[PDB]
């Protein structure tokens, strides 16, 4: 069950949910598999905070093994959008589409934990029909495959066919080690 | 006490007052503070009207 | 889980949830799988918000891997039967029956993110019994193919041959690929 | 996750449910598959309706798939019995039982939107056990298709004999097919 | 979902359920299979109408399609102990259960709806086990049988040999039957 | 659904629900199968009721099929530890464990609806193991049978053999049978 | 469902559940199997009874068919460590776990109820896998046994080899029994 | 089910959750599996507590069979990075997770009850798959065995060596041998 | 499927299956589950040797995780019946229906391979009912208990005391344990 | 299907199954999964053998992913006790018995392939009841593993101390490995 927790104002004293809030701190959770349904709530918190203060940063604290592509995008488009930047904060894990979220941050944001690992791997898929039809679906994930590699290797700063080298087959990064990469630009060992 | 000392009243490692320790409260209110009469209640204006405090 | 936010008021403040926050802006959200439930649902969202205000726009965020055709076509003859413009944006995944919906916005306000993929494909369905049953049913799908494909060339401007041929199998388009149809007429990729 | 809504009032703000502020401006929601919960639901909601003023006709919207005929009918008695007009909509799709409860509607306050889909065909049923018990429910359910294609020759103007006809076999009627058969008066496609 | 309504009152106005206004007004309502879960709440409904005003009749509607009997018993046990006349209105369906506890409303307080269907039958039951327990358990059902029949008889006006070659096998009764068997006392088609 | 409901007071109105307003006129509900959870609840409404007024009587309506023997006993216990006389009411049906909290109330104070069905039999068990541990448990429930003979015979008046002898089997029990039995005192019909 | 309890104050009234109005009374329940969710629960009771009144009794009543030993030792040592005397009270059933804190309270403020059962027996558990890890969990639940004996033998008075040879197998006792035996020392029959 | 409680102050009374009310009180509870969700809960839970007061103490009740890695490393670098010390208080059980998160707590506030097991082993995994990619995985949890153990080593006191040839199989520990071996400072038995 | 061996006879030749031919050798194979259906087909074996030669021994391997407790008697009742002695080998392990029919061979004919182990352990059921009929099967298994442990004396030369005590637990005996315990005579090294 | 292979002997030409013909050659084949039944009927192949010819070798080949270790403990003793000399042979795999059993052959007759693998690990096991029972099957399973240490130690010569520790767990042994290990006598690359 998640706590509840009373927050002393002028007016009075009302009981907000500790995930609620965190949010008035422009604190936001990215836990578990990406999916449209927890995409969209991301994505609604993103603009909710951007209306309070367009100036004030946000911080997401990202700890998921993965998700769906097209949740991602979702949510990648929407930080590049809005006007604050995106403090993207890795706690325990972020896989494949974890780190894309992770180095979309903003240019000197992107921080680790020292006990984390990082997966960035090649995007997977299938389908099952006529011949036509297959490679019409193949040739759609292929791209994504390049347009993801592009956005990486922008944000990393690593050469595309670097990338596409590391990315063919699951490759585990500690957090000293993804800072040489770039998807990161700074540890956390502890506050101050 | 939650401002002068550790803020757990429930616990394992709190203090629970059961040692008839009746000089407790006296040694608490002598650290009484404008800040801890506004978390009781007393608006901030009245508080400012009485300038001398003593404890018992 | 949803997360509550608060709206400061001259009277005060009150608690609402992020998605109803979102609604008194005239925001509407469309996620995941298009149902009966969930089309009545934005239907009365899309007559509360006329109701309100008949002249200001109403936000459409789309993201869903299609659903139910006639569960659609309540959201569209809802959009083309109230009198403001209903502004469409794709987040993530639009496909048959998400990118129908976008289309069907108002000219110029359909919009549609940098990394955002659209799908188009014709109408699916079966029928087990007698041969005459499986021939009344055969007749009423293909009516609904031609009247979605007529609607679409509306829209987008495109010829009634160009679409048949088009959306005969799978049709992945991007977000620029989408304004060249007619399908979208911006992207969006930074504020201002 | 339904929407809540505030009503600004004389007496002040009151927060209501989507659905629920609905049914204060004499609208009704019937979705989904038709049965005894859903069924009583409605009815309550009509009596209630009338209470407060059986001078207003009331709006009942239709985008169900199909159903019981007993709680169909439950419904049914409880629009001819009501003193005030009931107003049914046509929204997606009306199959056997939402097309019965659409054309069951006040003269005149009948309507379908352009792209609604409209189903009629003959009660569905079995039953097994003894060959006495099979008599007994054959001829009870052959009561009610004669009973049902009464009715429905009652508002819909056609005779008996092409009611039971056109309903051997399922029938799907457009909105414009629907009018010139009886089942709705007017199509609702702008406002004013 | 329940709609939430309001209720106009000296002291002010106050939400409530619908089927709680409808309480309000003296209305229980009979929806699904009979349990003990169920009928128990039916059963505290008519005792505290009762305190509030013993001399008030009770409409209680019925719209279910049978259960357990014992359950049934208890209901009809209350409302032949309650003062006040419990009226009941058949609606759609009464099966065994619901059409004796339609048939044992106040005499002359009894009403069925033009279209409702109204069916009895014998108990059904049965045991696994060994000879002699088999022989207790069939001596028990066979005495509910004749005893329910009994009632029947009485609250009906037909002789106790008619109910047991009318309930032997299922006996599907229209609404003007019923009126001459005595299930019921008069039809309900519109307000005057 | 639970409906709540109203209590006039010279304090302020209260919304109570329907289970919850009976509990305040020392009204206790035991429904479905008895297990620890409800048992428990069962218990701590006792000891609130005598709190309040440990004068006077607490009814207990009881319609249940039977259930655990350890579950019940706690409620036996409970019923006799307080000061308060138990007056237990059957509607529907009391089983083996239904019957023993039946009878187990205050002298006098026990009654039944005319309709009402009682059953008692011996307890039931079984294991599965050693021999060894077969005879622990075999010898454990025998000690409960002949535990629950001798408290039955007591609230009954009946001998200790007579007991045994018609609890050997399933013995169903009419309201007026259960009379001359001793499980009850009187029959409720009418409110006089 | 949980009835709600009016509690009548200095500020007003108050509304209560039946078992957080028993709280407010210090007065713990521990129902159903014992397991680490449950247990913690009962753990943050005591703490929060605790910082109250450090001088008054809390009352643990105990109805479980038994469960895990971890979190049985986690409410154990809790009653142990705190200031407070825990009075424990059997109602209905005690297993191992049960009765071992049943008679893990205060001495002197152990009761039980005449038709209680207490069963004491030694733990239960097993692995899958290598000797050599066998031999690991082998050692570590035999110690497990020693320690739990050790202290059974401590509140109850009897010897250990007693406690080790009563406890080879299944064992039932009464709630006369029980006080022989040591694990309780009074028996609660009629109130004062 | 779960029990509210109130906490009487000057300005008034406040209903608060049994686990809320102890969140005041800079009290986590971290129980069950280890998993993403209920981290990402204990985390939200530490980051709020620090707001309030970066010099409090935070006591942290451990009872768990242990979870994730990944889950549990992102709670012990949240307790380290956080300004205040965590205390740690080991309640039933400590598996290897749940023994890596006791050992981690601030030096001089690792507590754990008498009647209390730990047990600490070497990670586990697996995977299917190409046999270069099972050499990516099974290189990768070779590097988290060895990078914990050097964890447990730091805060333990003990040399590397001893702690994989420890942790090479399950090791389970008492309260009095995890004080050797540093894993806990203190044992609390009874307070004061 | 068995391998085939042919052997000439008196017409030249002549293929039986492995069993077929070592049945001639006065060899019966004792393999699975022990079962009425498994029991007969020995039982028809020995009989059928028995008429061959009434002088000759029977040479039994018994290698099987026990069975059915009946079935086994009939294979013990026919040994002793039929005149010629039956010996008995144990291969890789003996049950506890084995063990019985181990020791039950002739004095000096029961031998033993060196690596086999033997398990004796008391009967095994269970039965779930009423308690009048657990009483029965209860005391009918206690008398198998006693009855077994009788003839395993009588054929071991052990006291009753010995068995009742080594039986109450799965006692597991090595070859030369056995031999000492009586259950056989000595064990088959190497021929000759 | 099994081939059916023709020799033309005394009788005639006549089929056998391609196992059963070389049989004749005294070769037998163990494949799969090793149990009670598979392992019985190795046992009555051996010895058929022996009968023909007590001094003629015979050419066992093992490929097998192990099984019940006490089904391989017959056929190893049985090996040993038959006069003739068993060539061991390993066809693709060896595992945890079929090591076993490789080794037991004569010493000078074990060959293995030149593409072939060999793995060795202690016994596997479990038990899942009360605490006596569990060391009791501890105990059982743990002098099964020094036993098998002993008899392996003893074919392979190696010391005993040293293949203790190899068996703790898998132990990988190619072809070339196998043979420095003591554990076969040479490879077969070539016919002669």
């Amino acid at each position: 069950l998640v706590p509840m927790v009373i927050e002393q104002t002028s007016r009075g004293e009302r009981s907000f949910d500790i995930y609620s809030r965190l949010l008035k701190e422009r604190v936001i959770f990215l836990t578990g598999q990406v999916e449209d349904h927890m995409a969209n709530l991301i994505v609604a918190q993103m603009l909710f905070l951007e209306a309070e203060n367009p100036e004030k940063d946000i911080y997401l604290y990202i700890n998921s093994p993965g998700g769906v592509i097209t949740a991602g995008m979702s949510i990648y488009d929407t930080m590049q959008f809005i006007k604050p930047d995106v403090s993207t904060i890795c706690m325990g894990q972020a896989a494949s589409m974890g780190a894309f979220l992770l180095t979309a941050g903003a240019k000197g944001k992107r921080f680790c934990l020292p006990n984390s690992r990082v997966m960035i791997h090649q995007p997977l898929g299938g389908y099952q029909g006529q011949a036509t039809d297959i490679e019409i679906h193949a040739r759609e994930i292929l791209k994504v495959k390049g347009r993801m590699n592009e956005l990486m290797a922008l944000h990393t700063g690593q050469s595309l066919e670097q990338i596409e080298r590391d990315t063919e087959r699951d490759r585990f990064l500690s957090a000293p080690e993804a800072v040489e990469y770039g998807l990161v630009d700074s540890i956390l060992t502890h506050r101050n | 006490s939650h401002r002068v000392e550790t803020g757990s009243g429930i616990g394992f490692g709190a203090t629970v007052k059961a040692k008839s320790d009746k000089a407790s409260e006296g040694e608490l209110l002598a650290q009484v503070e404008p800040e801890d009469l506004i978390k009781f209640g007393l608006i901030p204006e009245f508080i400012g009207r009485l300038p001398v405090v003593a404890t018992l």
